[PDB]
């Protein structure tokens, strides 16, 4: 019983890895592109 | 009369690419602050 919550755990935590890399990637990607936005802003803005 | 108008615009339209900058830098160190502790708390998935 021990061994398959153990290994059923794993499973599920391994569910959950995936859950947060698929928002962690989407995550980092948003955060890139939008300091890439913001560094465009604010190079305009100086040159404004 | 003119040119200072002109120059209260520009002024103008600098505070608001400003303003506009600093909700786009928070929302940024928001996704960020996202990106590195997801990052970080992967690890700990992973060691767990």
């Amino acid at each position: 019983e021990q061994q398959m919550h153990l290994n059923v755990g794993l499973r599920k935590i391994k569910e959950t890895v995936d859950q947060v890399e698929e928002l962690r990637r989407d995550l980092r990607i948003k955060s890139q592109e939008l300091e890439v936005k913001n560094a465009a802003a604010n190079d305009k803005l100086k040159k404004m | 009369r003119d040119l200072e108008a002109s120059i209260a615009r520009y002024k103008e339209e600098y505070a608001v690419l400003i303003s506009e900058a600093q909700a786009i830098k928070a929302d940024l160190a928001a996704v960020e602050a996202k990106v590195n502790r997801s990052t970080a708390l992967l690890k700990s998935l992973s060691a767990e």
